[PDB]
């Protein structure tokens, strides 16, 4: 449901 | 927020979203009180009866947001947590007494038109503004009904008399809580709802024109029910614990 | 309290009012 956030944050 | 409206842009620049890494989802709201400290509700992090117990690495904070679900390129800043502190006398067994927690971010977030800290009150600000009938403001991306908002939502709600709060519920109310909301007679409506917890109840001082965080969205029994009110952590009553945490562990 | 706390860049800082803050002020009798 949420837009994918940059993977640098994950 | 139930019966609120869309926020304007940069209207709540201290609003923080607590966001779960995996699955990717909104956990709660929160507020920015300085460039490295975010304030939220303890139950957003720890609530054992629902098997809730997040550590730092489960969580991210997202600051500068307006859209709920969009990744707001060049506007928002996503931050990792260094350490979480939950009030040592937070009462999750009984009544959510002392529903407060601090999160320290790994690096300073840069302020912008969309990112700016809220004030914490002093004794005089609290004594002056925390009065039955005086209105504050609640913001969040939580449910629109007891479905979900495209953008940050806002509602202004009056502080309610201590007896009325207590007479609305079977839960034991402490001096570390206040309730706010319209009465059934009052005609108007509105409430925090699921997903709004941790977020700020703020007031604008008529004395220095500054926004102060008077409450933290804590709990209710349903959302926007007639004869029922939203309960908020009383921020000033817990300010020494706040100052202590920040002074001991901050830089 | 932080020096510049609680003053919003797109409102207080430019002396703009938001749509409903007057409701708050009117409540502070
Ligand atoms: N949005 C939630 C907030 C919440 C979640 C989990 C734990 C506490 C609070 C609802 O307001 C919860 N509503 S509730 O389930 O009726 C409730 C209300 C008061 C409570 C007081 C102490 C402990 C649990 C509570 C649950
Ligand atoms: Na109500």
């Amino acid at each position: 449901d949420f837009e994918e956030i940059p993977e640098e944050y994950l | 927020i139930v019966e609120g409206s869309d926020a304007e842009i940069g209207m709540s620049p201290w609003q923080v979203m607590l966001f779960r890494k995996s699955p990717q989802e909104l956990l709660c709201g929160a507020s920015l009180i300085s460039d490295r400290w975010v304030l939220t509700a303890a139950h957003c992090l720890l609530y054992p009866p629902w098997d809730k117990n997040f550590t730092e690495n489960d969580l991210l904070v997202r600051i500068g947001k307006h859209s709920r679900t969009r990744y707001e390129r060049n506007i928002e800043k996503i931050s990792m947590l260094e350490k979480i502190y939950i009030h040592p006398r937070y009462n999750w067994r009984e009544n959510l007494d002392r529903d407060i927690a601090l999160m320290k971010l790994k690096k300073p977030v840069a302020f912008s038109d969309y990112i700016h800290p809220v004030c914490l009150p002093d004794r005089e600000t609290a004594a002056s503004l925390l009065q039955a009938g005086y209105k504050g403001r609640v913001t969040g991306w939580g449910n629109l009904k007891e479905g979900q908002p495209s953008v940050l939502q806002v509602v202004n709600l009056p502080i309610v008399e201590r007896p009325v709060c207590k007479d609305s519920t079977r839960i034991r109310i402490t001096d570390n809580m206040f309730c706010a909301g319209y009465k059934p007679d009052e005609g108007k409506r509105g409430d925090a709802c699921e997903g709004d917890s941790g977020g700020p109840f703020v007031m604008k001082s008529p004395f220095n024109n500054r926004w102060y965080q008077m409450g933290i969205v804590s709990w209710g029994e349903g959302c926007d029910r007639d004869g029922k009110y939203g309960f908020y952590t009383h921020v000033f009553r817990l300010k020494k614990w706040i100052q202590k945490v920040i002074d001991q562990f901050g830089e | 309290g932080e020096a510049d706390c609680g003053l919003r860049p797109l409102f207080e800082k430019k002396s703009l009012e938001d749509k409903t803050e007057r409701e708050l002020l009117e409540s502070y009798i």
